[PDB]
């Protein structure tokens, strides 16, 4: 095996439909566990103001109880074969995955028909739901991250629907009713914007068996998003009481298809992620990094390429001290001016192995690998094969990366979200033109 | 809020503002706020009809 036979081995992942437009999919393996799951392609992003919220209420109704498993015989069954149920609503995707054993592969598709199909959506349920996501969302105000993030969201795409969370105001949620949520459930959870993926030991045509048995009788054969505009603007939430202080700064990535994934991938791979407690520190090849661990400027760096069906942001979110934002953003727009302006073949061949390390560890296990299915289908269409995603990155050169970091990076407006002790950060007159660069 | 994006155009405003005042009072009326008689050779034996200062 020379890595080359290595990929090509990689088992091919049978993709089929049924008639009402259900995308059976499914990557047989060896392994005697499987991971089965339903991608709907519902979010926030398809979510309008009133009913904003409503994605993350119905995820968590899902598991409570069915009309043909009332209450906790959906979670009976569950545990008792020794099944994991987990289910995750991001902001244009939301997915059901039940990991089990291959033999309960029968069982466990049903359960998964049951969840999507009949859920029970009680009132009784829907208040004790209500007050728990008001206390979920008093939760996620507490890290910095997600709420940072939130802010970047907002402050991009504001006055789309992309600007609006996962979880939707708590305004919402006290006024979100069950009529509304049995709509979106109506309208959104369609056949058609459906994939059923499984991974593990599951041969496609048992899997298309099951899902021709229990999601026959699903919705037959519109709210189709509209193209969100990027608005590049900042949000300063100065709270000098946090211990540190998160900055995310993003332009307008590309999309989901947009090839120019391939190339900026691997720039960002050349800036790579550090935080404290991390090994080689003053070493590392990162020059960014490097120099962070050099001057302890931060507690945390990472680079983000969060790209959503037609748009996307691309760009870094840091976490530092109150007293080291500027050199820290000073260092990062540098870093990226130098990939634009000239990028060497030898840092291009390090970030190239670097996303060929990410995407080949990240495809481990029925769980990533199923997520993986389900997540392509829905936005490439298709599932991009190993060998493809080796041959687009072995198309990747300097000249590649000067061009396509310059496209989106060079002299473009980003959107900042900075929060805690934030005086540091650069007004936005001073991180906009250091985009730009007067020796180039 | 820092000073090199704002006033630095700011102040280069307010210059080319008085640098507006000043080249038209050169080029247009020089000696608008000087006193004429001061174009006379000094003469200590005679003083000019008012003695005033700029
Ligand atoms: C010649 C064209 C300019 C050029 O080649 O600049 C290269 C370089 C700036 O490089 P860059 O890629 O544009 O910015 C990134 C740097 O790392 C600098 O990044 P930074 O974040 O540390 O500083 C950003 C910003 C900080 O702001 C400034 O430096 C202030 C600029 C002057 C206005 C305010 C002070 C006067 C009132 O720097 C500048 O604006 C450029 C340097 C100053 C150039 C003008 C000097 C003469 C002014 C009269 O500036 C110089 O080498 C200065 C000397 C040569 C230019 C002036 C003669
Ligand atoms: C007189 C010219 C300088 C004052 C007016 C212009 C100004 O204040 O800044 C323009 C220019 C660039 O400054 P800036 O936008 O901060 O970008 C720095 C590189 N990223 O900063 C300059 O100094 C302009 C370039 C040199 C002339």
């Amino acid at each position: 095996a020379t890595y080359a036979q290595a990929l090509q081995s990689v088992p091919e992942t049978q993709v089929s439909q049924l008639d009402n437009g259900l995308r059976v999919a499914s990557e047989q393996s060896s392994q005697p566990t499987c991971t089965v799951g339903v991608w709907i392609d519902a979010g926030s992003r398809y979510e309008n103001e009133k009913n904003n919220g409503a994605g993350y209420f119905v995820e968590h109704l899902a598991f409570k109880g069915t009309k043909n498993r009332p209450g906790s015989a959906l979670e009976k069954e569950v545990e008792s074969m020794g099944a994991h149920l987990n289910a995750y609503s991001t902001r244009e995707h939301t997915a059901y995955y039940i990991k089990a054993l291959s033999k309960d592969l029968p069982k466990a598709v049903e359960l998964l028909a049951d969840i999507v199909q009949n859920c029970s959506l009680e009132d009784s349920q829907i208040e004790k739901e209500r007050d728990v996501i008001l206390q979920e969302l008093q939760e996620n105000d507490s890290s910095m991250r997600d709420v940072v993030f939130d802010y970047l969201h907002a402050t991009a795409f504001q006055g789309t629907p992309l600007a609006q969370s996962v979880e939707g105001p708590s305004e919402n949620v006290r006024k979100l009713s069950r009529a509304d949520l049995t709509e979106y459930v109506s309208q959104h959870y369609k056949a058609p914007r459906m994939v059923l993926a499984a991974a593990g030991g599951v041969e496609h045509r048992q899997l298309l068996d099951l899902a021709q048995k229990h999601f026959s009788s699903l919705s037959g054969t519109v709210p189709a998003f509209t193209p969100c505009r990027f608005t590049g603007s900042e949000i300063r939430h100065r709270d000098d009481a946090l211990p540190l202080a998160h900055v995310a700064i993003a332009v307008e990535g590309p999309g989901w298809a947009n090839p120019d994934n391939v190339p900026l991938q691997v720039a960002n791979a050349i800036i790579g992620h550090y935080d404290s407690t991390y090994g080689g520190g003053t070493h590392m090849s990162s020059t960014l990094a490097s120099v962070a661990a050099t001057r302890k400027l931060c507690q945390s760096f990472q680079t983000f390429n969060i790209c959503y069906a037609e748009t996307g942001l691309l760009g870094a979110h840091f976490v530092c001290d109150n007293m080291s934002i500027d050199d820290m953003m000073f260092f990062l727009q540098g870093q990226w001016m130098r990939l634009c302006t000239s990028a060497t073949e030898s840092e291009v061949v390090r970030g190239k192995n670097i996303l060929r390390n990410a995407l080949v560890s990240h495809l481990d296990g029925t769980t990533p690998v199923c997520e993986d299915i389900g997540r392509s289908l829905l936005t490439y269409g298709r599932r991009i094969p190993l060998a493809e995603w080796e041959s687009r990155i072995a198309e990747v050169d300097a000249s590649v990366v000067r061009e396509v970091c310059s496209k989106y990076f060079y002299d473009q407006c980003p959107a900042v979200a900075g929060l805690g002790p934030i005086e540091q950060l650069p007004d936005y007159n001073r991180i906009r033109s250091g985009m730009f660069w007067l020796r180039f | 809020i820092p000073f090199h994006p704002y006033y630095t155009i700011k102040d280069i405003l307010g210059a080319l503002f008085m640098m507006l005042i000043l080249l038209i009072l050169v080029l247009f009326s020089p000696d608008l706020l000087g006193d004429p008689d001061n174009y006379t050779p000094a003469n200590p034996l005679n003083t000019p009809p008012h003695i005033k200062p700029e």
